[PDB]
């Protein structure tokens, strides 16, 4: 799968 | 802004035997800017349909694309691939070779 | 998502996860998943229904998110024996909840308005995937 | 014998023509299994490989939902990075993200990584220790401090340690017929001559699935690399790869030249000698 929650650079 | 020039290659999935259908591949790997106009060519005229692979950058942050189209080689046909890119001043046309 | 409930489908998706999870293993795993879901839903409702915020409210949202993360991690401990990737997804969800709370503190409310939606979106997708995975393990039995 | 899963994300800003476009791809070893494109008929994670289609609709809904979250994140990322770098909105800038995990023959964790770049130069990378962000510029330092304050490194540890590895093991076990293959290269050799005083010899490898191959043309002595025109590995489109390594010898009619093919499919490094 993918990373669930991705932060905003 | 950093930029890189395409490294253009033209070949076939299977070894070139006349009368056997093969896929012409134009594979490019320079691509630091995504924007691009690459067109395959047979006898100086563009093939009607092309199918482009998805943009996948390597660890060098340089993309690579693969345009594969079905064709049938002939004794007198010179397939080619034209590439127009931001870094290229003029479109670069590379000609198919049976033994590249 | 700008309205009062940013994403209320997390509660329904976790209810589906609980019902498809009650058939296998003990029910306290479903209890932990549903409790974490209700804490996340309460936190999303509290941050979403904002006057645009009070630092104490920030602290309360952190408390709900961290408690939901603890529920998720305990569920991960008591589920990882069967379907290990489901337990790994639960651990990732718990760490995502903790990191979301840590963001909530260290972020402007206008900056966190979108990130609450993003966290709810990711957690709902992970819950749906986990539901499918535990469902196929139920089918294989 | 090692395997890997990787995800590549490319968000390209389009000033004036609309919102920036997004391309997401996923690889296991060297086979693509999921794709995305913002300018698509159905904005979903369409499968490519046959072994990924066994997953139910819930998995595809989750993947589409997560990719939409990533797309919103990357649009905001273009905006904020343009804010940091003080660049005019007329120009076009291409955010690029990589992350994935590698496993060995034991299918246990070996190395996870997460890299992020603004324009070619790597912007923020994640070290092998999975703790601290390698940052290059001042804006990279600012975002590094923001992510360390936000405790993002721990979530990526928890992902690339357990979730990525377990998903990869599931992918290999589900699709062992396609991924666990190792095709030996159907090598051969071709000859050509120019001006009848100098001749080009080419060692060809046509079909092999693992992309890592080592073609070494050399003389009777070892390590003759300066005279080799070696082309990078060429995907044939069927999953197999090709490579041709050539030299241009002055003598002609020579049995002194050798080709060595080292690959996982070959139990022993295969030696090709020119056939008159």
């Amino acid at each position: 799968s993918l990373l669930m929650w991705i932060t905003q650079c | 802004m950093i930029q890189r020039t395409p490294k253009i290659q033209v070949y076939s999935r299977h070894p070139a035997e006349n009368g056997k259908s093969n896929f012409l591949n134009c594979y490019v790997s320079g691509f630091h800017p995504s924007d691009i106009e690459v067109d395959l060519l047979k006898n100086g005229e563009r093939i009607e349909k092309v199918e482009h692979s998805d943009l996948s950058f390597s660890k060098d942050w340089s993309f690579y694309l693969l345009y594969y189209t079905e064709f049938t080689p002939t004794e007198k046909d010179e397939y080619a691939c034209r590439v127009n890119h931001v870094t290229l001043s003029q479109p670069k046309i590379v000609k198919w070779d049976r033994d590249m | 998502e700008e309205l009062r409930a940013a994403a209320a489908e997390l509660l329904a998706a976790a209810e589906a996860l609980a019902e498809e999870l009650r058939r296998l293993g003990l029910e306290e795993a479903a209890a932990h998943v549903l409790a974490a879901a209700r804490h996340v839903a309460a936190a999303l409702e509290l941050i979403a229904a904002t006057p645009a915020l009070n630092p104490e409210l920030k602290r309360e949202v952190a408390a709900h998110l961290r408690e939901a993360a603890a529920h998720f991690e305990a569920a991960a401990e008591i589920v990882a024996a069967e379907d290990p990737l489901a337990g790994a997804m639960l651990r990732e969800a718990a760490l995502a909840a903790r990191s979301m709370a840590a963001y909530v503190l260290h972020s402007s409310p206008e900056e966190a308005l979108q990130q609450a939606a993003v966290f709810a979106t990711g957690l709902a997708g992970a819950m749906l995937t986990m539901t499918g995975l535990v469902r196929e393990r139920l089918a294989a039995r | 014998g090692s395997h890997s899963m990787r995800y590549f994300f490319t968000s390209v800003s389009r000033p004036g023509r609309g919102e920036p476009r997004f391309i997401a791809v996923g690889y296991v070893d060297d086979t693509q299994f999921v794709r995305f494109d913002s300018d698509a008929a159905s904005q979903r994670m369409e499968p490519r490989a046959p072994w990924i289609e066994q997953e139910g609709p819930e998995y595809w809904d989750g993947e589409t939902r997560k990719v939409k979250a990533h797309s919103q994140t990357h649009r905001v990322d273009l905006g904020t990075l343009r804010g940091y770098y003080n660049q005019s909105e007329a120009g076009s800038h291409t955010v690029q993200r990589m992350y994935g995990c590698d496993v060995g023959s034991d299918w246990r964790f070996l190395r996870g990584y997460h890299q992020y770049a603004y324009d070619g130069k790597d912007y923020i990378a994640l070290k092998e220790d999975l703790r601290s962000w390698t940052a290059a510029d001042m804006a990279a330092q600012t975002t590094k401090h923001k992510w360390e304050a936000a405790h993002v490194a721990e979530q990526l540890r928890a992902y690339l340690e357990g979730t990525c590895v377990e998903w990869l093991r599931r992918y290999l076990e589900n699709g062992k017929e396609t991924l666990q293959r190792t095709d030996a290269p159907k090598t051969h050799m071709t000859h050509h001559a120019v001006s009848d005083h100098e001749a080009t010899l080419r060692c060809w490898a046509l079909s092999f699935y693992p992309a890592e191959i080592t073609l070494t043309w050399q003389r009777d002595g070892e390590d003759q690399t300066q005279d080799t025109e070696l082309v990078e590995t060429r995907p044939a489109g069927d999953g197999t790869f090709q490579k041709w390594a050539a030299v241009v010898v002055p003598s002609g009619q020579e049995q002194r030249y050798t080709c060595h093919v080292q690959h996982e499919g070959l139990p022993k490094p295969l030696t090709l000698r020119w056939e008159p």
